[PDB]
């Protein structure tokens, strides 16, 4: 079983969204009005569980494969890839990385999308991936294209590519989204601009990576992912 | 100061987080092995429980679009980290509320007590994060249970909250569904009876 | 018929790009070696084609329907807009703009285009539309996405849409392309880089345009295009 | 001193020119309307011509992608600007040569006298414009023929090249293609015998 | 009737005010706390009255004229002129501004105001123009004096005109207030402070205008407002 | 991206709106021409009605200094632009609640069905502009009526606002004052029945 | 976009290249092991061959100061890293060309079939690095034989070469120098001629 023994470096609830963002339109009836109660860490927050064990389909990761209805997506073939570390800059293995997006057209494989943007086929937009021993993940896929909502009258998201991070503990864990490098729509959206330090925006784009692109075949973007600081613990109840 | 590398920022898990986090749920196609609300198999040691809840917002309207996840002891009180679908109990699972189905289930047994960092027994507890579409950094939530008032006056963690009336928030209802035993759990995200949501 | 009643603004040849650009290898053997020869401006040079009673079809400027096979083409949906002016800013009526590109994944639908990225049964990448009064020309199509040549090793061409302006004569013609606001491909290309003044490569990125966008339907992008000052002859001949 | 706004910057035609501006010569489906080689129809005024030449690069190949662009008078030396199918000769025209025909056609009569702007007769001749990958800023040139040789030797803008050896570099050879009057005009982009491009 | 052939530029809220803006003390119990609904446009919210058959009193536009019970007005005598555009520039004809305004001394005429300055016996304070071909309107006025309000214990408004602008359609109605140019109270009072921006200040701050001036008889002040820019329908419903 | 002039920012109409644009409703003498609520002449065709109701804070107090636009399609789902004191209709009018007077009135015809850009059409609908004191920017909302449940069911406008219970703070009860087909529209701009307010 | 540390830049190996790497061919003394031409020992299984060639400067005369690396598969197609010289084949090796011998020389066995990245048989080739005086960066080229004619038209790599007559500069002549079996191989620097080289 698992033990207490880490201690988790408290969430800058600065530098993370705040609940309350009005102009992300769904936050006002969506986020508390009391003040969250802090509580200690103990063994129920500092644990959480282990994904070494599940089993891994082939095409996981691989979102050009994964759906496969008889051939390939239409789309800017790209692969995702990047390092899970923690605040300390230490690698965070064998955690589960899911990812989730749109086709390149804008278009999300769920019955209450009703966006005029074909549905692909031969694209699901579903990947999971389990970070290797030095922390590094890669999912291969298509870049997802922008989609309207409903929130202002002219919003659109920038094309992004939604991610889950588990962690060492359900104290790490987090959900966030990746966007691209110099989409002129990331300082326009409202779920982007619920971050209030532009330092912090920064740090959910992802770049260009001519390095980790195939030649005559796919493009890269490397998109590294920052988790709560671990620590062992020192000088508790003396 | 000290100051570290700055952890990466937390976003909406949007309105579409069941096509990558609960795909039956969503009707698309799931895989072999998927996370889900089946904590504890029908041979499982303790005593087997349903659990089920509706999600509120601040209007006193359903959320049909969120995402549970659950953090658990087993029967002995000890978290089983390694998650596992042949394994007749697990700490983990996801659920769900969606628009077929506005209620949002879970099938695992009453968890054992543990103690807090200072040696302290807390009270039978699961560990609740709730996400969904506005709520841009999830929320941290306990159910506790009503059949335990005795382990509940006596918590390290619900004797922090101040006023007593918000502690009731957190106490699940014992009920009964289909001759099965259940406890309610509601989460009202916002207003009148507001559910106690923690920091760590 | 057409008379000798205009003279054009000389070109600046270090303004355009320079006929040998070595990191462009293609140019190296089809760039003269020999210094072009300046002829003065003649009826021959000083007019050109009016395509004003050209048979337009319904679709020629929307090319998310001039290819239709039995729906719509997967991508983000765009409009690309703007106005063709001179160099005195003067607008330029009635002259045709002729596109053609690559779909959502920066397949070409040619032969000789062997790209592994799958062609789109709805999408045909050609467009033609005649400026308005005003010289406003539309276009209603999908974002190409980026494609590798065998240039360099692994060069990837910025997302773009080629353009062929008609201008009022063939001294005014003029094929250029079209490439997108923050795509992090245009420092790197070496077809971009054929243009030395970097102010000169401003020009040709689109941006967007979220006053011309559909809400809830598609995204749009502004390129305005300058052709060469005309002005009336004076004084020739004494 | 004065500036006026910058002209968009020129960009190489690109190696799939023909899907957008040579559809047949591209196999690709073609539209209602189409700008292409048959400048004259059968009943034009005239002496009818077809014109073929093959473009060459540097090293003495073929250039199998080009895209050229003409603008001639007609018999009467009078340009035709209103570009319309249904009209007998059109001044304008667009050819290629392809990967299954390295070779441009042009179907065309032969251009009558036109002055330039100082009122001196220009000799009979086609204004052509190359548009190819490789090529970043379109090259022109103009075709002249062989058997106005009075006429090439008073050319102003003929004249205007200082060494007659490159002269000869514009002048189309008079041949015969299948029992009709034929002219070949090869470009030269680069090297030796290499055509004479102009700047205006 | 009017016809739906006109599309608006979204409004950016936060370059307007927001609702909830607390140092303004009555807009605590008047700002919604739920979230606006946003809805696509149609002919109710594209169109618009359209004022040029109203009829306009002779010195509707002049309230040094239009209240006359035996004389001239007591203050600053100001010509308050301006042309309305829309953000693309375009001048917006035949539209109707209405204006209201304090006497020299702060003093509306209203029963509710109570402060003891006096009522101008030859002023009344309002005012309403016709745009002409060009966009341009024209009031002659005398310059308001500040006013105190119960907000703060010592607030005090700056010396304003209130506007009202119809623009073609109920989606450009516009209602504002015009400032002095150096006027110390501008940056002290709560309903300038409302505006976040302080670009978005500016252009609510009348500038003197010497050359508009009539010599040895009244001052000038311009006051350009601009309204939705005003585009017509392109792709849809394809 | 494209930086368009910015449009001139909103500010607050003020307590003493009236005297502007409700000449009347302060209690200060007219000019021969005034826009207010009169839209139907007693001889306009359609359904004539009474349109009543009053305004409240989030304190439930009334509001006595409010001003309100209103603009509506005829009873043949016409919008007329044009207007003229002299017409039967007029599609546009202005109404307002002071201390003398709590409560809002308005004299018009019941609108017809005016179809959407799609082409669907659209239940029966007034559009209301609301400014006063403490109101930065005006709120924009609709006015529905309850004898209309089939259309107002079917309506996209009204069929945008997520939660049901919202749709009804839209709709306007029907009673009768004197004779007189009359609705009444209480609106609620904060707290407990907010009226749904829009962007366009 | 993501910057890694940028490599070490080129610079030209110098006339004086030879004394640093080949101390026999400049006339120095050696130590006890050097890497030279003698990639295959007489006891080394294939067909064994005699290389031999002259570099060509752009102006037609020869380079006496050029140095060559090599780099080819064993006659079962594989590739051998571990570089000794006690083995019967390494698969480097290293000549040149001086004042006293304008002719470089190297013994070594004709090499099998390797796959490129896609499974695609290549063509028998040997990969050389030329270095020199007047070379800033060195120039990567492969050297085909004219009896795998056959192979030589289904290799990727020589299919890469659009034409057909570049193709032919890769293509060494097959001769005999007293009874041993040998490939004449030339290197055109520039002009006439000129040799293809590769970027990778
Ligand atoms: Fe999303
Ligand atoms: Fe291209
Ligand atoms: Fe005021
Ligand atoms: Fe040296």
């Amino acid at each position: 079983p698992a033990q207490d023994n880490s201690r988790f470096v408290i969430r800058d609830r600065n530098w993370h969204p705040k609940a309350l963002t009005p102009d992300y339109k769904t936050s006002i009836a969506r986020s508390p009005r009391q003040a969250l109660v802090s509580i200690p860490q103990s063994i129920s927050e500092t644990t959480g569980p282990n994904f070494s064990h599940l089993g891994f389909g082939a095409h996981d990761h691989d979102l050009l494969l994964n759906f496969n209805n008889g051939g390939l997506p239409i789309g800017e073939r790209i692969i995702v890839a990047g390092r899970v570390v923690d605040q300390y800059g230490k690698p965070v293995p064998n955690t589960l990385v899911e990812m989730w997006q749109a086709n390149a057209g804008g278009r999300c494989r769920h019955k209450n999308d009703r966006y005029l943007a074909p549905l692909d086929p031969n694209f699901g937009g579903v990947g999971r991936c389990l970070t290797d021993s030095d922390g590094y993940y890669s999912f291969r896929t298509i870049k997802p294209g922008p989609y309207p909502w409903r929130n202002g009258p002219n919003d659109w998201r920038p094309a992004h590519i939604h991610f889950g991070i588990s962690g060492p503990s359900i104290a790490t864990k987090l959900i966030t989204q990746l966007y691209f490098e110099g989409d002129p729509l990331i300082p326009m959206c409202p779920i982007v601009k619920s971050i209030a330090n532009p330092e912090a925006v920064q740090q959910l784009i992802a770049k260009l990576d001519m390095n980790n692109a195939n030649p005559m075949d796919c493009l890269a973007y490397r998109f590294d992912i920052v988790l709560r600081g671990q620590r062992k613990t020192h000088f508790e109840n003396c | 100061p000290i100051e570290l590398l700055p952890e990466t920022p937390s976003q909406t898990a949007g309105p579409y987080v069941h096509i990558g986090l609960a795909l039956e749920a969503a009707g698309n196609p799931t895989r072999d092995q998927e996370i889900w609300n089946r904590l504890a198999k029908p041979d499982a040691p303790g005593e087997h429980i349903l659990l089920l809840g509706q999600v509120y917002d601040g209007n006193g309207h359903l959320v049909r679009d969120s995402f549970l996840e659950v953090w658990q002891a087993d029967a002995n009180g000890e978290y089983q980290d390694a998650y596992n679908l042949e394994n007749a109990f697990n700490s983990f699972g996801r659920t769900a509320t969606t628009f077929d189905a506005g209620e949002w289930t879970l099938h695992t047994v009453k968890p054992g007590v543990v103690n807090n960092a200072a040696g302290v027994p807390m009270a039978p507890h699961i560990n609740i994060s709730l996400f969904a579409r506005g709520i841009n950094i999830h929320l941290h939530t306990r159910l506790y249970f009503d059949d335990e008032a005795q382990a509940n006056a006596k918590c390290p963690v619900l004797n922090l909250i101040e006023q007593p009336q918000r502690r009731e928030t957190l106490i699940a209802k014992r009920c009964e569904v289909d001759g099965k035993t259940a406890y309610r759990f509601d989460i009202r995200i916002q207003g009148e009876g507001e559910t106690v949501f923690f920091d760590f």
